[PDB]
């Protein structure tokens, strides 16, 4: 539900500016005593191996950092796609959803602490990314215990926890291809860039101006914004939904100037990582009676083209030989036309006779013989041979 | 002048000429719409805010064009069509230019904060993914001593993401800094005079050793040019080299400065294997730590010899419980009780000695000379008290208890100087000579090509613990024109000889006695990375297979081979009924497990053992030089060439040393052993009764026919004999 006037919004923002703020003091006050003026280095070297997943517990905290943080994003989505004013007014032992969200707070107050133990400067650490998204959810999430009422504000914020998702699979040594770990970098930072981005224009249009007393305000659903927000990133801009708040406005023109480029380097470096797959992968499948010749070394159009019109001409005795080119190349366009127009025949396989995996593939035992195609127009016949 | 840096006046020209352009087009609209179109008497008017122009002019300079605002004036229309052809090219090349500009910024910058108590070691030179893995790998490894060292990665590249992931996965013992050793405000932030050591890497697989030589000498002279007391551990590709850092002011190798030259070493484990055949194989395993992880689908020969690959040499004191006992009770009791095989000690200034005769004492805190298992065994020699507490049966019981001429320095056999055309042969000369015993050479290389340094091969095999009539005659067959290069450090060795053409000519292997030869080493000068990574092998295969393909008359694949390789993977042709999965790493394959192949790859943890135990990279050395103590070096760093000549009885008393032999259980007073006994019933017979100590086997493949053998290093005292097998020992006969 809700509550007519009666705006409390600054009691759940100043809850994260004093627990930001307080714990930033401590750390200058104490530089300064120490600046004026060990089991300490044990525990941090324990909590640094233990957030790496270096230990089996820490693999199981590594684990559970990426499961509990799509978690905490599907409940702000639960919120986000139900309350209708940004303020709602709803008493706690009620809201399971709020109940399940204090569990995943409880963890995320927990991880916080043991990664600053492992933090080698505490003040660098209370300026991290993932230390702001702790201020601005956490404390909140508190005083929506204390009031019977919460507010969606920086709530949103919980969608960049899914950037350490690319250091969870690098901990967990499953990123091992340097193409995929760009291609998980790229799609998770770009994923959590577009989620949240859309929950604060969600923020800004759905409470309003507050120079305008928030009367200034136009109630977009959390996925209106997140569609609004593709469909200007592309710069598409359709104009079936704008923002109208001065800040929406602004912040779209702020996102504008950043997103547009971010979209225009993402969809082209995608699309060359999907590109590179190897096409011609896979192996010969040995047919029940057909006897087959391996053909390797210059394979081109010229050099199989004047091979196959020789070797498939109609005047020999009509032998039922399979041909199996195995070579690095991709094969040219017109080289493809002319495997396509023999497929009953003609197979072509990537790889190299320098392989013996490769040898498996084409079945190299079971080949009737392997034929060596040479450079004859090589720059040196001593380096072809 | 607050511009200084010329990236930081394109910025501010940027942002300062885009800003101003996108406000005075915002207000010019704004006139335009709020006043309306003269024509129309002002009539047609729109009463934008500025603050609407400003939004609108961004919206349709990205090209995004929501259409909830627009101009409806005809001059304002006209604008918008003038301010479309101009704005769209400004931010298309404005946003990229200023994201290139911001991601400009150094990432590692910073610096490395000194804990309270960790010892840290500043690494550089050569740091990429491959070099680092392999580097963490062994100085990371499981079995060491858990010593908390930092490892600090100084370099001038971004890391790339494969590595960016390793240093994340070892973050808390590991860091990366942008920067360079060649800077003394770089060499300050690694706090360099506080780490422990500093270790320069080089680009084994460069187009020209010379040059990365260069470049990592004066990396050194930079290190000990901002503080002299560095330990430095330098690694060198050449061995003419090693003279220039000789002369470095600071250089001390009492204070552990070190040049792991793998040239030197790599010549030397060859060199070692033509009086010792699966030597390198045996020696090569110890320096690396690898363990013993067996799976069914294994031989029983290759259980063996993975056993034996789990052994590396280690250091420890020995317990009072040794003090006055001689060197070879000391060995005896180790081996039988402790299951260790002690084979030397460190002698009070002090001096490393290598299975000391019965003269030699043990005394309180020697250091001894292991190879075990793990670190964790060799602690038991620490830890054993005899009758003073526990001293019986179970190793895991033991817990803690509290109670003819020479070179000037005698080492080397020596002749003076001759020109290379006393040596030169012929095909015809050759075949004259009665060669037998002897070791061929076979060297590929263009007269242009850099110089590999074969006295390293030469020198080991001419050291004065032989007596003249042993020495091995040496035959190298090759390019002369190459040959006349490396001739000015060759010239002093007796018994050597050169017949000048291809080692691919079959008739130049018939002249030699191929057949008759102790070992042929096919060794090759020729660009080490050349464009195409089955190539660069191409030469020395070629010469494999040939050799093993000959055939003779009063044969063929029974002679003796060690070949160099390039590239670790070629060993999957050099030789046939291997039958290996192409996925296994080099020291399980077949020709490397019987001391066919060698290559450089296996000198690796050389850098980390020379860090970690700086006195066994000296044991190494000792043996597989012959004996290159570093007054040799010195002199060689004189420039005059190796000066020799007779000897004092003073000096020539080093003519006994320990020397790694080959001995056969088919004969002699050992084959009792060979007859079906036990390698502990052999090892503490031939201590005993010949201060013979005995270090591993080498054993017939093929029991039932080819003559290939296979190294077992250091085998369980229970471990059956054939008589057969062969017995890697120290000797000082």
């Amino acid at each position: 539900s809700c509550e007519p006037g009666d705006r409390q919004w600054y009691s759940f923002l100043a809850s994260s500016l004093v627990t930001f703020g307080s714990g930033l003091v401590v750390i200058i006050i104490y530089r300064i005593v120490l600046w004026l003026c060990g089991w300490m280095t044990e525990a941090k070297d324990w909590a640094g191996e233990l957030i790496s997943g270096q230990t089996t517990t820490g693999r199981i905290l590594v684990g559970l950092v990426f499961l509990l943080s799509i978690a905490s994003l599907i409940i702000y989505f639960i919120d986000a796609s139900t309350n209708t004013s940004v303020e709602t007014c709803l008493p706690w032992s009620s809201s399971t959803t709020q109940q399940v969200d204090l569990a995943f707070n409880v963890f995320f107050m927990i991880y916080f602490f043991i990664r600053f133990v492992a933090a080698n400067d505490k003040l660098w650490f209370w300026v991290e990314l993932f230390s702001f998204v702790d201020y601005f959810t956490i404390p909140p999430s508190f005083v929506a215990i204390y009031l019977d009422r919460n507010w969606l504000g920086l709530q949103f914020l919980r969608a960049l926890r899914l950037m350490s998702i690319p250091d969870i699979l690098t901990y967990l040594n499953v990123l091992k291809t340097s193409t995929l770990i760009r291609l998980v970098q790229l799609v998770v930072s770009f994923v959590s860039l577009w989620l949240t981005a859309a929950g604060f224009l969600h923020l800004l249009e759905n409470s309003g101006d507050p120079f305008f007393d928030f009367g200034n305000a136009q109630h977009l659903t959390y996925w209106e914004c997140l569609y609004f927000l593709m469909v200007t990133m592309s710069t598409v801009g359709f104009g079936d939904i704008f923002a109208t708040t001065v800040l929406g406005r602004t912040f779209v023109v702020i996102f504008i100037m950043i997103f547009i480029g971010l979209f225009a380097s993402f969809i082209p470096e995608i699309a060359e990582i999907l590109g590179k797959r190897q096409k011609y992968g896979g192996s010969y499948k040995k047919e029940r009676g057909k006897r087959h010749v391996v053909v390797c070394g210059y394979i081109t159009f010229d050099s199989v083209s004047n091979f196959l019109k020789d070797f498939l001409h109609k005047d020999r005795e009509d032998v039922d030989v399979e041909i199996v080119f195995l070579h690095k190349g991709l094969p040219g366009l017109e080289l493809e036309g002319l495997l396509k127009r023999h497929f009953t025949q003609v197979e072509y396989f990537w790889g190299s006779v320098m392989d013996a995996n490769d040898l498996e593939r084409v079945k190299i035992q079971e080949a009737d013989a392997c034929l060596v195609l040479a450079n004859k127009y090589c720059q040196d016949p001593d380096q072809e041979d | 002048n607050v511009l200084k840096t010329s990236t930081l006046i394109r910025l501010v020209q940027l942002v300062v000429s885009f800003v101003s352009l996108w406000l005075t087009a915002a207000g010019f609209l704004h006139l335009l719409e709020n006043s309306g179109d003269p024509f129309f008497d002002f009539g047609n008017a729109q009463h934008l805010t500025y603050w609407e122009c400003l939004y609108f002019l961004m919206v349709t300079m990205s090209t995004v064009g929501f259409g909830d605002i627009f101009a409806t004036t005809v001059l304002g229309r006209t604008f918008v069509v003038i301010f479309i052809m101009i704005f769209i090219g400004l931010f298309a090349s404005f946003i990229p230019e200023i994201a290139e500009i911001l991601g400009k910024r150094q990432k590692y910058g910073g610096s490395y904060k000194k804990e309270r108590g960790k010892r840290h070691v500043v690494v550089c030179g050569y740091i990429t993914f491959d070099s680092v893995s392999n580097f963490l790998k062994d100085f990371l490894h499981k079995d060491r001593e858990d010593v908390d060292v930092e490892i600090v990665f100084l370099h001038k590249g971004l890391p790339g993401l494969e590595l960016e992931g390793l240093l994340k996965r070892h973050f808390t013992q590991v860091e990366y800094f942008w920067g360079s050793v060649m800077d003394a405000n770089d060499l300050e932030r690694v706090k360099i005079q506080e780490a422990d050591a500093c270790l320069v890497l080089a680009n084994k697989y460069c187009q020209d050793p010379d040059q990365e030589d260069a470049a990592n000498i004066m990396r050194v002279i930079s290190i000990k040019n901002y503080h002299s007391d560095i330990k430095v551990i330098v690694q060198l590709l050449q061995y003419h080299n090693k003279a220039y850092l000789l002369n470095i002011p600071s250089w001390d190798w009492k204070r552990g400065d070190d040049a792991v030259c793998v040239a030197e070493l790599k010549l030397g484990f060859i060199a070692q294997s033509c009086l010792a055949p699966g030597f390198s194989t045996l020696m090569a395993n110890l320096f690396t730590m690898r363990s013993y992880k067996p799976t069914p689908e294994m031989s029983q020969w290759q259980t063996d010899y993975m056993r034996g690959t789990g052994m590396e040499m280690y250091t420890e004191y020995l317990s009072s419980a040794f003090n006055a006992l001689t060197f070879p009770e000391a060995a005896e009791l180790c081996f039988s009780k402790l299951k260790l095989l002690l084979l030397a000690i460190e002698v009070r200034e002090s001096t490393l000695a290598i299975n000391p005769g019965p003269k030699v004492k043990i005394e309180n805190a020697t250091q001894g000379f292991f190879i075990a298992e793990s670190a964790e065994e060799v602690k038991r020699a620490f830890y054993y008290c005899k009758n003073c507490h526990a001293n019986v049966s179970d190793v895991r019981q033991i817990k803690k208890c509290k109670c003819r001429k020479f070179d000037s320095t005698g080492m080397f056999h020596w002749c003076p100087d001759r020109p290379l055309n006393d040596c030169l042969q012929d095909r015809s000369q050759a075949s004259a000579s009665g060669l037998r015993n002897h070791v061929v050479v076979c060297l590929f290389a263009d007269a242009a090509s850099p110089l590999i340094g074969l006295r390293n091969l030469v020198m080991p095999l001419r050291a004065s613990n032989f007596h003249y009539h042993e020495l091995k005659p040496t035959i190298i067959v090759g390019n002369l024109d190459y040959l006349h290069r490396e001739w000015k450090t060759l010239q002093n060795f007796p018994k050597l000889s050169i017949l000048p053409g291809s080692p691919l000519n079959r008739a130049n292997l018939r002249a030699v006695n191929i057949n008759l030869c102790d070992m042929c080493v096919i060794v090759s000068a020729k660009d080490r990375n050349m464009e195409d990574p089955n190539l660069v092998d191409k030469e020395a295969i070629l010469c494999s297979l040939n050799i093993k393909a000959m055939t003779f008359d009063d044969a063929g694949a029974n002679v003796p081979l060690i070949t160099e390789l390039a590239n670790d993977s070629n060993v999957q042709f050099l030789d046939q009924d291997d039958d290996d999965d192409p996925d296994t790493e080099l020291y399980m394959t077949q020709p490397f497990a019987c001391g066919t192949a060698f290559a450089v790859s296996v000198l690796d943890s050389l850098m980390s053992t020379s860090y970690f135990n700086d006195n066994a990279l000296t044991l190494i050395r000792t043996l597989i030089t012959g004996g290159a103590t570093p007054e040799l070096e010195q002199i060689l760093a004189e420039g005059a060439g190796m000066r020799g000549g007779y000897c004092s009885p003073a000096v020539l008393a080093n003519r006994d040393r320990c020397r790694v032999a080959q001995i056969s259980l088919f004969d002699g007073p050992l084959a009792q052993f060979g007859q079906g006994g036990h390698y502990g019933e052999l090892f503490v017979y031939a201590l005993r009764h010949f201060g013979i100590l005995c270090i591993g086997l080498y054993r017939f493949r093929d029991t039932n026919p080819s003559s290939k053998r296979y190294v077992i290093t250091n085998p369980p005292e229970d471990f059956p004999l054939l008589p057969t097998d062969q017995v890697y020992v120290l000797t000082y006969k």
